[PDB]
């Protein structure tokens, strides 16, 4: 129940998005490996999403901390900050 | 008193972008000690030149697409057929956009007849 | 609603003007809207911290048009520059002899 | 040894045919072309190389007389398109005028003043055919050659342009003048119904240039339509066989013609097509096809530029097509050659 | 004696202040000059990150005071693993020594 | 006369970067703490290369760090490597790294 | 005026030296076209860092380019290099 949420990414959101990102064919140990980097990739961010969060003595993970900790990783977001 | 026309530093520079908003927002943002007259003058033109290229790009997007009203795909479609805007924003990501309709020519079978 | 009163700036009632200067009868969403306010902002601190960076390296305490002239020169590639470069002057030069 | 060849014709009393004017070398293959004198071998293969070479930058890559690479400069009256190098006005008519010619934009060329005897240069009679001989003895490849059109000859040129208009182009080129409407350019957008009486009718042609559509595909028309109907109007606007009258023609494909059309064309119009880039702003911009019998045209393509690129670029335009402007400014240089033909309206 | 010869604007550096350092840490252990100018350019480069750092971290609360906490958040954001956890315990250690000195 | 370098048990100077703080545009003020937290942090980030590169030094039997040997202590270590992944360093080459 | 215009200076890239840069990158066997493209890439390398400091240089109201302007215009494109002065 509190482990099995990286299953939660399933095998057709990889598969819709990698026809969205063009590929014709997947393997079947595609799954399994997508699904570390994408944690891998939530880690980095939110990470420093929480320490703005630490910073501003909040308890809520504003939209403006996701766009700050994007923008810090040069991977800046638009559309979320006024 | 003062006996003048209140007239706005935008409209005496031909401009749209406000002047005053750009020149207090370099004198808040701790950018150098002094703020020139110019420089808020000269940031408002680079940007409402930098903004009408975009809006004209996504206006021909908007009308290819028949609809008189630009969605974020527009603007996608805008900036990423541009090389210029693509190299400008090139580590950008613009929410609800997606990506380019772009098929490798490997990956397509063969619509092909053989001459012999 | 005195308690109830922080009014957050934005560039909608500008970049709504230059669309209707460009294409007089095409609308925008407030999505598109937000992601130009947050492109007018990201070009924007991108200019003003290169060329807060120009001044430092020259020991000036003060940006003047010169500095955004350089910072508009490195930020922005290709003939985009130029077209910059040439709007600012002109909208410079507009401004200083004017009424 | 370039002040040596000033002091060989003066001094020994020698022939100029019997110096290499080039490089100052006294080994002769032939007989120059433009002026009287001699070429050695080498010099002789990269003059003739680097008349057929086109650049943007200027007039000619590398000089016309020496075939020397830096020193250019502008022939001043801009009906010309004639450059020679600072060390050939040295060597050849004395130092210390080179820098005077290249001083003004205005200084009257050798081939526009009246007088061609400068004091080492001799002019050419009818040039042209012995120009043709020329190419004929060593160039390999007997290339389109008309009748060059003398100055004080000189006729105003008549324009057909079909499915796709130039005056913009030619009136910044200088073929036509701006400001009065003789109607020296008629631009046809539909020819389904031209006939040779009406081509008659026109008045008699020169110059009939022809373009496919832009890259937004604008007419729902197959783009062979353009080049078929090109070739017909052009063979009618052909001269009457056997009269010393200059006809020019140029078709352009901006990638809107597969390799089936592609070939079709290039057996049409008897040559192989010239693909030529425009400036890189990162990786590549587009690219554009011509045939022509334009002098110098054919030597345009670049060896450099790859087919599979320009299939890729090709097909990122044709899917895409972002801008839909025809490249006026791609073509435009590609007239260049034609100014010694016509009148240039400045 | 000789003296002001030829005025030159004297450029600060870190150099000998890396040279007490090293000496803390190898007692018979030299470095040259070149190696001397990339410490020199390490620490102006990752003064320029916390600093630059610290002022977006005081930007973004509408704060116009740098105090330890910004750099603290600015050294746990560009510190990776294990380099923040000992330099934060490094710098709270120097912070705690200063404030009771008196 | 005690400076606020030995104050707090440091090395590197409290002064000039509580100067080079308020000489760099950065904020309106500049806290008391502030520097004496950063010139910490830059004294462990130094001494941390300087032992890595004193110990390869010592494996290459020198008793001077040439940039030869900064290059091994910043590649080597993961974490340095993560801090200074584009940055290079002069008079450096590279790591005897061989692909199997 | 008094300039030679500089030329071929691409070749001036021998051989030998893309050679021993592919030996320090580890590289085992280079093929005949390799040289002609990596003369093209340091080419478009040099074009995008001179291009950022010679406007350094002109902004700085010189004539001469410092390593200080090399320093910033390889700072500015995300390569930070030291050993010149940051
Ligand atoms: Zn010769
Ligand atoms: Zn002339
Ligand atoms: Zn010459």
């Amino acid at each position: 129940v509190l482990r099995d949420n990286i299953q939660g990414i399933t095998k057709p959101a990889i598969r819709r998005l990698a026809r969205r990102g063009g590929v014709k064919r997947i393997s079947g140990l595609i799954y399994e490996e997508t699904r570390g980097v994408l944690k891998v990739f939530l880690e980095n961010v939110i990470r420093d999403a929480v320490t703005y969060t630490e910073h501003a003595k909040r308890k809520t993970v504003t939209a403006m901390d996701v766009v700050y900790a994007l923008k810090r990783q040069g991977r800046t977001l638009y559309g979320f900050g006024g | 008193k003062t006996r003048a026309k209140a007239k706005t530093r935008s409209s005496r520079a031909g401009l749209q972008f406000p002047v005053g908003r750009v020149h207090r927002l370099l004198r808040k943002g701790n950018y150098a000690e002094r703020v020139g007259a110019g420089a808020p003058v000269y940031l408002a033109a680079v940007l409402e030149y930098l903004t009408a290229e975009i809006l004209e790009l996504a206006g021909n997007a908007a009308r290819d697409n028949k609809k008189t009203r630009i969605i974020p795909r527009h603007l996608q479609l805008a900036v990423r057929n541009d090389e210029e805007l693509n190299k400008l924003l090139g580590r950008v990501t613009i929410a609800q956009g997606g990506v380019l309709p772009n098929i490798q020519s490997v990956l397509l079978p063969k619509k092909t007849e053989s001459s012999k | 609603k005195k308690r109830r009163k922080t009014r957050k700036e934005s560039y909608a009632i500008y970049v709504y003007k230059v669309l209707k200067q460009v294409h007089p009868d095409t609308g925008i969403s407030s999505k598109a809207m937000s992601i130009m306010n947050s492109f007018v902002n990201d070009v924007f601190e991108r200019i003003a911290g290169e060329a807060s960076r120009l001044a430092h390296y020259n020991k000036r305490s003060t940006i003047t048009s010169r500095e955004i002239q350089t910072a508009v020169r490195l930020l922005l590639p290709g003939e985009l520059a130029k077209h910059a470069v040439s709007e600012g002057t002109k909208a410079v030069t507009k401004y200083t002899s004017a009424k | 040894g370039r002040d040596l060849i000033a002091y060989e014709v003066k001094a020994n009393q020698r022939n100029i045919e019997d110096i290499c004017i080039c490089c100052g070398s006294l080994q002769v293959h032939t007989q120059h072309p433009l002026f009287e004198g001699g070429i050695c071998a080498p010099c002789k293969d990269k003059f003739l190389d680097a008349l057929f070479l086109y650049d943007d930058d200027g007039y000619q890559s590398y000089c016309s007389i020496c075939c020397s690479g830096e020193t250019l400069l502008i022939c001043g009256n801009p009906d010309c398109t004639r450059c020679y190098c600072f060390e050939c006005v040295d060597s050849l008519v004395g130092p210390g005028t080179s820098g005077k010619v290249h001083a003004m934009s205005n200084w009257v060329c050798y081939l526009c003043l009246p007088s061609s005897r400068s004091g080492l240069l001799q002019r050419r009679r009818k040039w042209r055919s012995q120009l043709k001989a020329f190419y004929d003895r060593e160039s390999e490849n007997p290339l389109e050659m008309f009748e060059t059109v003398p100055v004080w000859r000189r006729q105003p040129v008549r324009v057909l342009s079909l499915f796709e208009d130039i005056k913009k182009e030619l009136t910044s080129l200088g073929f036509l003048e701006s400001g009065s409407d003789p109607g020296q350019l008629k631009h046809v957008v539909d020819v389904t119904d031209t006939v040779r009486k009406d081509v008659e009718e026109w008045g008699p042609f020169d110059l009939v240039y022809g373009a496919t559509p832009p890259l937004g595909h604008t007419c729902d028309r197959p783009p062979s339509w353009y080049l078929f109907q090109f070739h017909r109007l052009l063979q009618y606007a052909r001269p009457k066989p056997g009269s010393p009258g200059p006809f020019f023609w140029m078709f352009v494909d901006n990638l809107v013609l597969n390799k089936e059309d592609l070939d079709v064309a290039s057996r049409f119009l008897e040559m192989e097509p010239v693909t030529i880039p425009d400036v890189h702003g990162g990786s590549l911009q587009n690219a554009v096809r011509v045939w022509s019998n334009i002098p110098a045209i054919r030597s345009r393509h670049w060896a450099l530029v790859s087919e599979e690129e320009l299939s890729l670029l090709a097909q990122n335009k044709q899917s895409s097509k972002l801008a839909a402007k025809w490249p006026t400014k791609l073509v435009k240089n590609c007239f260049l050659p034609l100014r010694e033909y016509f009148k240039y309206f400045s």
